[PDB]
């Protein structure tokens, strides 16, 4: 994609940890919850950040 | 001279090394398997301290290992005709076999 | 009690240089101590002022020891020479224990002021 | 109370003074401490009993005993000499504790006194030898250092397993409170050694030398060069208190804003991955006078202790 490439440009050298492309280009999130009051305060609603 | 090797010699002594070497070899026998161990040690040594205890392994665990290892899992025996009190979740007998006295 | 030096340690002649070659006479007080298989040198002390290349020969006879120095460091003492405006010097990599053995021995008998 | 209430008095100084004695009269308090001891006949790291001072604790207002301690030495009269050279060289350091030279009658004779003023009751000695020899049976002095210092109260060692790392992991945020101290204690060290270098003494430094707000005493090993050429050896001071490091995690200030508590974290840049010099400022900052070379990468180390050394 082009996110992968517009991160990979900014880095000084053209290396990067590999722990910080899932998390700045991928396009889809999965949670796993285990009960109800960790649901609460992790994505309640439509919409959240993370 | 054991204090002055850890904490005062910067380079390896090899005599001393030696010297530490066999005094543990005789007064504190090992048998290991992979985590497993039997000991056979000097009792009147260790009551003056001279040579490792099972307390000693409880303070050493719990700062280099951060467990806390209670004395209900460890054992101590003191009459050797019956041998440790497990090792590889076997027991040991003394039987007569023929015409000796043997370990099973 | 923690201490630096029970009990003390010894010196003999030696020699040094500035350049390669320079490694010419008897020029130091080199203080030493005994090791089970060759004898190290600690402290290097005489009239010299900067002199890098301290030597002496191998046991064997084969070799030649080869030593740089450090900088520096001012010191005057008192004898019935006087002043003795001397310079002593640390072999390369000297750590601190041992210049504290040295400096210990050397302050305790050898006058300074 | 013309020879317990003259003393008590002498003591005082021109300081506040409300003290009382703990212990008896003119007598000494012999306890029972941990050192690091070596000369020609001993050597180790144990508990041995101390036999030769005379502690006075003092008293905050509404008569409230609080943790600031004067211990009144005695001794020959060479050392006495002695130590006062080395301490008025020294004295402008902030990381040494204030002392106080006087002569006092006993019975006909006059007996020079060492005066150190708002000690702590427990060394850094202790702190290290609680963690590093511990029973579960016998463990009163941790027990109470915690306490003292505000981590928990009595009441937490009634749920008992209170000690067990796998049972009760809530320990570690207890031992965690105390890693401020232990970081202010290292600051003050590498002051300490500082102030050596410059004046031109020459000593080892041990941590029975060092009470619990990071202040030194007890300059009677200690001897003089001339200025600017002053050596510290601290190869058993740090080595000994290495694994305490950890444990109460000590540096967490350093993911903050200024080195303070009290702010938000740094952030940090998402690509970088090198951190090679901040490594070299760390290092700088808290082992400085530590004399075997560090290597923050650790492929170019010279065989496989170097490797242990710097890893
Ligand atoms: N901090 C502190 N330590 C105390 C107190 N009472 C006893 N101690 C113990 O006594 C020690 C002080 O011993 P001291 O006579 O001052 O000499 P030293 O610490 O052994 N150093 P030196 O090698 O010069 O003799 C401390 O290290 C500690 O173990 C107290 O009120 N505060
Ligand atoms: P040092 O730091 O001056 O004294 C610490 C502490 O250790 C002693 C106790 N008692 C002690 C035990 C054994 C020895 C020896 N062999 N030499 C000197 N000191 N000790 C001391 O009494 C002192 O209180
Ligand atoms: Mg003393
Ligand atoms: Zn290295």
């Amino acid at each position: 994609n082009d996110a992968l490439n517009n991160i990979i440009n900014n880095a000084r050298d053209g290396c990067v940890p590999l722990n910080i492309i899932p998390l700045t280009t991928a396009a889809k999130l999965m949670v796993v919850i285990p009960d109800y009051n960790t649901y609460k305060n992790t994505c309640d609603g439509t919409t959240f950040t993370y | 001279r054991l204090y002055e090797c850890l904490y005062r010699n910067r380079d390896v002594d090899t005599d001393f090394v030696n010297e530490f070497y066999a005094y543990l070899r005789k007064h504190f026998s090992m048998m290991i398997l992979s985590d497993d161990a039997v000991v056979c040690f000097n009792s009147t040594y260790a009551s003056q301290g001279l040579v490792a205890s099972i307390k000693n392994f409880k303070s050493v665990l719990y700062y280099q290992n951060n467990v806390f290892m209670s004395e209900a899992k460890c054992w101590t025996e003191t009459d050797l005709t019956k041998g440790p009190h497990e090792f590889c979740s076997q027991h040991t007998m003394l039987v007569k076999q023929g015409d000796d006295y043997v370990y099973l | 009690n923690n201490e630096l030096s029970p009990v003390a340690l010894r010196q003999m002649s030696c020699a040094a240089g500035t350049t390669q070659t320079a490694c010419t006479d008897d020029n130091a007080l080199a203080y030493y101590n005994t090791t089970k298989g060759g004898r190290f040198v600690l402290a290097l002390l005489s009239d010299l002022q900067d002199l890098k290349w301290a030597r002496f020969p191998k046991s064997d006879g084969t070799g030649t020891i080869y030593t740089e120095l450090e900088p520096p460091c001012r010191f005057v003492t008192d004898t019935p020479k006087g002043p003795k405006v001397k310079y002593l010097y640390f072999i390369k990599g000297l750590n601190n224990l041992n210049r504290g053995m040295v400096l210990g021995s050397l302050a305790a008998t050898v006058r300074l002021q | 109370s013309a020879d317990a209430q003259s003393f008590l008095n002498r003591v005082c100084g021109v300081s506040a003074a409300r003290l009382t004695p703990c212990g008896t009269g003119t007598s000494t308090d012999v306890v029972y401490r941990a050192f690091d001891i070596y000369n020609d006949k001993v050597a180790g790291f144990a508990k041995f009993l101390k036999t030769n001072c005379c502690r006075f604790q003092e008293k905050d207002e509404d008569d409230n005993l609080i943790d600031s301690y004067f211990v009144v030495k005695r001794h020959t009269f060479s050392n006495y000499q002695h130590e006062e050279t080395i301490y008025n060289l020294l004295k402008d350091c902030p990381a040494v504790a204030k002392h106080d030279f006087f002569k006092f009658r006993i019975d006909g004779d006059m007996v020079p006194h060492i005066s150190r003023q708002r000690l702590t009751k427990y060394t850094m000695a202790d702190l290290v030898y609680a963690l590093r020899h511990f029973d579960e049976g016998n463990c009163d002095t941790l027990k109470e250092i915690l306490v003292t210092y505000n981590c928990c109260d009595d009441d937490y060692f009634n749920k008992k397993d209170w000690y067990d790392f796998v049972e009760n992991p809530d320990i570690l945020r207890v031992y965690a409170n105390l890693g401020e101290r232990v970081r202010q204690a290292l600051l003050k060290t590498v002051q300490f050694c500082d102030a050596m270098r410059n004046a031109g003494i020459v000593g080892v430094l041990t941590l029975d030398n060092q009470d619990l707000n990071g202040n030194w005493y007890d300059f009677g090993d200690f001897i003089q060069t001339t200025p600017g050429s002053g050596v510290p050896v601290v190869d058993s001071y740090y080595s000994l208190l290495m694994p305490i490091l950890t444990l109460t995690r000590a540096l967490t200030a350093e993911s903050h804003v200024d080195t303070d508590l009290t702010k938000p974290y740094i952030k940090w840049d998402l690509l970088k991955y090198d951190f090679t010099e901040e490594r070299l400022k760390l290092f700088d900052r808290y082992f400085k006078y530590w004399d075997q070379t560090y290597h923050p990468n650790c492929v170019n180390c010279l065989d496989d202790r170097c490797i242990l050394h710097c890893a």
